[PDB]
């Protein structure tokens, strides 16, 4: 509604509808889901597979002075 | 933001060591062949230059 505010009221609810779900805001749904889980995934291909919610320890060695 | 504390006090305690020794032996190896270049070779390398130099003070007869 163009009071224009009332647009962004018009939005806005619905984003205080949508964020006053659950998420946050959702309605998004699973086709969004396997959308995500292909990006997320293929996030972990570039960029290794372990502790992206801990913390990832290392190791130290050496072969020979050639 | 709280996946992240974890790699704080793991990162913050997790230290990483620098290589060891393998092979100074190189250096008992060293002193042996410096044993080697220096004392053994360098005193008989004194009586045989001397074994010439005492025959080049007989050449001066």
């Amino acid at each position: 509604l163009d009071p224009v505010q009332k647009l962004f009221v018009d939005k806005i609810r619905e984003y205080r509808t949508k964020r006053q779900t659950s998420g946050g805001p959702v309605d998004a749904g699973p086709e969004y889901q396997q959308d995500l889980d292909r990006e997320l995934f293929k996030l972990k291909q570039m960029y290794g597979k372990a502790d992206m919610n801990t913390f990832p320890n290392f190791t130290f060695e050496d072969p020979k002075f050639e | 933001a709280g996946l992240v504390d974890d790699f704080e006090k793991k990162f913050n305690a997790l230290k990483v060591p620098i290589p060891e020794d393998k092979y100074t032996a190189q250096v008992d190896a060293e002193e042996k062949e410096d044993v080697k270049s220096c004392a053994e070779f360098l005193t008989q390398s004194k009586t045989r230059i001397q074994e010439y130099e005492k025959e080049l003070e007989k050449m001066r007869n």
